[PDB]
């Protein structure tokens, strides 16, 4: 049993905690420590009453000022912004889950390793050559001495299994993407001062575009496509779920039905539990809480000229990404060294 | 169908009569069976159009398209 | 310009899915449909009085249809009469206009020789008598009219003049599609799986043949094997040079039932001179309408192949 | 380097024209011939005393042939004994030297498993019993020895142990050529036209198959038609993926008689992966020897195709 911790009890942290509360019996992981910038009275309320996933129902949530009782299970909790003053060796922490969006560097994330933690899994595309791993693509090829691992962004975590399937079946020369992304917490609500100008504007009002390198992270997790994948993101006023457009330029020519057939059988042989395949005419809010990290929308797949394919993929960047974080954490627990 | 429903059976009676009586292999009752097959063909054309009977949408959007149930701003 | 397409068959005018596949290919904006039962001379009353079928070269005004057909080339809006089908009578005519593509289809689209000199591309569509019976059983079974098994005796009574009146037109058509009972499958009803063959004619330029791996040497190919896991019974193609009615033809022939996708793209990757601007375009044109009758067998393959050659002839005629 | 080629068949050692076609291909400068009746244990006197044929795994010193075969790789001149064929006895050996290409041919070139691990490329050569009878009739007819029609009873007496001793070697050979009576022609004697087929095996690299128009989908092609005027009866090829003895094979099959030149170049232009550096090289290798038996049918086609694959394996082994 592996004692794990959570740095930053935000959206990813609350979803990680809720996922572990829903996957408790099959777990080699026991969540024993969290730390947020809030007191332990508030974040227990925010855990129980999520305005996106409704009221939690299965287990009882309560807290006092030093611990949080989730379903009778106790969990410790502290508050500090310095990662160096944190009781890790005092709590016996193998794996800490970096989810603050602050400690993306190696030198930032390694502060927990210095302060007495054994491995760190950071839920962000980290700066510098941090080894990145996506469940369903290359979650096998990590060396267990790599204590500082990184899951990529949610967009990369959705996009990379589709790109893996299409690269194996057809071969990819180039590829664009344009993810229509739900608004995240970084954007200011009204027009307030912010480091980047396109995130400074109002979130509920605007399609704000942004440039991301998270398309290039597929070139990290798939090495032979690096420098060939690039794309932008569009933040639109939907709170939870998002869709990603993906334009690839394959070289083995095909039609629109065949790529759907390929991804449909890949959903049932290898990418089971990663890619779901849906031939329904659903819309965005029917994917709040879906377990797969990419639902391929079947009716919109199209091929022009044989060698130019477009797919779109629904994905929940708050629930499915947390599911892949927890699956990667359990998969590194199963190969603990 | 009631009119051609009767007329097909009437031409079937004639097919039993004229091609047993006035020559089983000649142009007359071959014209009779050709007629009955055309009556059958128009029964088929009636049948396929009643298979394609719309329920509501190609009625309510046939007469009143701009209602909120079938505005399509295919844009 | 005015182009013209002749279709021949007794599948009912506007009552066959080949016109539906042409509609999916061209569009009813670019083409218009002309039935040819409209040019009947007189009615079913006068058919009973004259003792004559709807197949007589007396029974149509073949000259006024020619005058409207020639006036179609000159751009003017034609005024064609209409056979009132329920009564057997004749409507006062309708003024319809020409289009980019004009089709002609009926029992005698090709019996006239001046219009045979006029038609830019011709298709006869043949049916064997067995699947005639298998389609009439479905005709009087789905309707439950209870008129079966003397229609068997209507078949051979409709037969003899039909072979005199209609079947010598196929000696002048370009492409003729025969549909046979399947030699491959035996333990079914006699109309499930079709053994279809599109006897296409050489000679007249613009029309290429579609040859399977070689022009002019008979080749019977079964695509089952290392890359396709065939179901029962799978496909069994054919090909062969031939001389039908003393004319240089090239039969391309398919027996079987298309059960899935990869066995229908793998066949299409190996046909040649199919005149596509698009890879797998024939498979897309198969699967834009999964509900059409005969999409699962070679009939829907051959009909869209002929329509794709009609695209080729249209591009030849319009540069 | 030392390369090695295994040939298996009861056509008499050095008594089949496939070795002659290999001689026309490589040259007796580059290759040497090794019969395998030379490694017999004891004589026809001891065959009569022990009551045993020349097909017994007792009847050969399988270890000393292996020692000379392994010493062939090391470059030294081997010292091989010789079966005195007229007496049945054994010559004191001859010191022969290795060459660029070494062949091995006999009744058991492949029965040993260490030499099966040694042989670089293997060929079994099968014969159906009908053309066995048709060749023995020519054997005792041209010689006029008058020993016929009880050799028919020698056939089935030679049969049963032969299927035990020899025929399980073909489960380990690469290429096996079966020769059958022709289904195509009926009103001849039973050995004129052959129905031959070269079951070749996938797997082991360097050896490609030779596929007719498609890898792995059965295709029966007749090259008669618009460009070839076929005589009687003409050719009828075949092809097919198959699994023989649970092994991934690809039968390429020819029935007919090559009567002229253009029908033999037109076939050769359409085979694929035949590994020629030269256009029509297979046709030239057919017609460098018009007098060889079996040049007019597919046996001479398949033998030189196998020898051309032996060129391919030799170029793979010598870079
Ligand atoms: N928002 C999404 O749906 C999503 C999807 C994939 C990945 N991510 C990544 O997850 C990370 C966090 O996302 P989020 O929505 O939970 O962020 P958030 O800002 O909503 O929540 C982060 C929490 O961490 C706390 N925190 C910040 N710095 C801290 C520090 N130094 N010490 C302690 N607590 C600290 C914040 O106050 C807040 O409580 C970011 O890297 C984000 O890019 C987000």
């Amino acid at each position: 049993m592996v004692r794990v911790a959570i740095n930053g009890f935000g959206r990813i942290g609350r979803n990680f905690m809720r996922c572990w509360l829903q996957r408790k019996a099959n777990s080699k992981l026991e969540i024993v420590g969290i730390n947020d910038t809030s007191d332990p009275r508030t974040n227990a309320h925010l855990l129980k009453y999520d305005s996106m996933l409704g009221i939690f129902q299965d287990a009882e949530i309560t807290a006092d000022d030093d611990c949080i009782y989730a379903g009778g299970h106790a969990v410790k909790c502290v508050s500090d912004r310095n990662p160096e003053n944190l009781p890790w060796s005092a709590w016996g922490i193998d794996l800490v889950i970096e989810a603050t969006g602050v400690f993306t560097s190696r030198e930032g994330a390694s502060k927990h390793l210095s302060a007495g933690a054994k491995k760190v899994l950071i839920t962000a595309p980290g700066k510098g050559n941090i080894p990145t791993y996506v469940v369903g693509v290359n979650h096998h090829t990590y060396d267990p001495s790599e204590d500082i691992v990184s899951n990529a962004s949610c967009t990369t975590n959705c996009l990379a299994p589709i790109v893996k399937v299409l690269h194996e079946a057809f071969g990819i020369q180039q590829g664009m993407m344009t993810t229509t992304h739900s608004y995240t917490g970084d954007q200011r609500l009204l027009d307030a001062s912010h480091r980047d100008l396109r995130r400074a504007r109002a979130a509920a009002m605007n399609i704000v575009p942004t440039s991301t390198g998270a398309a290039k992270a597929v070139g990290l997790v798939i090495p032979e496509l690096q420098g060939k994948l690039n794309g932008i993101a569009l933040r639109v006023p939907t709170p939870n779920v998002s869709v990603v457009d993906f334009v690839a330029q394959v070289e083995k020519p095909t039609i629109a039905e065949q790529v759907n057939q390929v991804i449909k059988e890949a959903s049932e042989t290898t990418m089971k539990g990663i890619i779901h395949y849906s031939e329904l005419e659903l819309v965005s809010s029917d994917y709040r809480g879906h377990n797969a990290s990419s639902i391929l929308d079947a009716s919109l797949t199209m091929v022009l000229g044989g060698n130019l394919v477009k797919v779109v993929a629904w994905y929940d960047n708050e629930w499915g990404y947390s599911q892949r974080v927890l699956d990667l954490a359990e998969h590194m627990a199963a190969h603990w060294a | 169908m009631s009119n051609l429903e009767k007329q097909i059976e009437q031409a079937r009676e004639e097919a039993h009569k004229i091609c047993d009586t006035e020559g089983a292999t000649s142009g007359q009752c071959a014209a009779a069976w050709d007629a009955l097959e055309e009556l059958q063909a128009e029964a088929a054309h009636q049948r396929a159009e009643q298979q394609d009977h719309k329920t509501s949408f190609q009625q309510y959007c046939d007469d009143n398209p701009d209602a909120a149930e079938c505005r399509i701003y295919d844009d | 310009r005015v182009v013209l397409i002749g279709v021949a068959g007794d599948s009912g005018c506007g009552k066959s899915t080949f016109l539906r596949r042409l509609a999916d290919l061209f569009g009813e904006d670019f083409m218009t449909v002309i039935c040819l039962d409209d040019y009947h001379s007189l009615d079913r009353k006068q058919r009973k009085e004259m003792g004559i079928t709807a197949l007589d070269p007396r029974a149509n005004n073949f000259d006024l249809m020619y005058e409207q057909i020639k006036a179609l080339k000159n751009g003017e809006s034609i005024m064609k009469p209409i056979y009132n089908h329920e009564t057997g009578t004749i409507d006062p005519p309708e003024k319809v206009d020409p289009n980019h593509v004009i089709v002609i289809e009926g029992l005698h689209p090709l019996y006239d020789e001046r219009v045979r000199s006029l038609i830019d591309f011709s298709v006869y569509l043949d049916i064997s008598d067995d699947v005639k019976i298998a389609w009439k059983i479905k005709r009087d079974m789905a309707e439950r009219g209870h008129s079966y098994e003397d229609v068997i005796a209507s078949i051979n009574a409709r037969r003899p003049d039909f072979m005199a009146y209609i079947d010598p037109q196929k000696q002048y058509a370009d492409v003729v599609l025969q549909i046979l009972p399947s030699q491959l499958a035996k333990e079914e009803k006699v109309g499930n799986i079709l053994r279809v063959r599109m006897l296409q004619r050489e000679g007249i330029p613009g029309f290429e043949p579609v040859y399977l791996f070689d022009e002019g040497s008979t080749i019977t190919w079964i695509p089952c094997g290392r890359k396709l896991t065939c179901s029962y019974p799978g496909i069994r193609l054919s090909y062969g040079p031939d001389e039908y009615y003393g004319h240089p033809v090239s039969v391309l022939e398919v027996d079987g039932r298309f059960e899935k996708l990869d066995e229908l793209i793998y066949i299409e990757s190996h046909l040649s001179n199919t005149s596509t601007k698009h890879y797998g375009e024939v498979t897309e044109l198969l699967l834009k309408h999964r509900d059409y009758p005969g999409s699962d067998n070679g009939s829907g393959l051959f009909q869209v192949l002929t329509g794709l050659k009609m695209r080729a002839t249209y591009e030849r005629l319009t540069s």
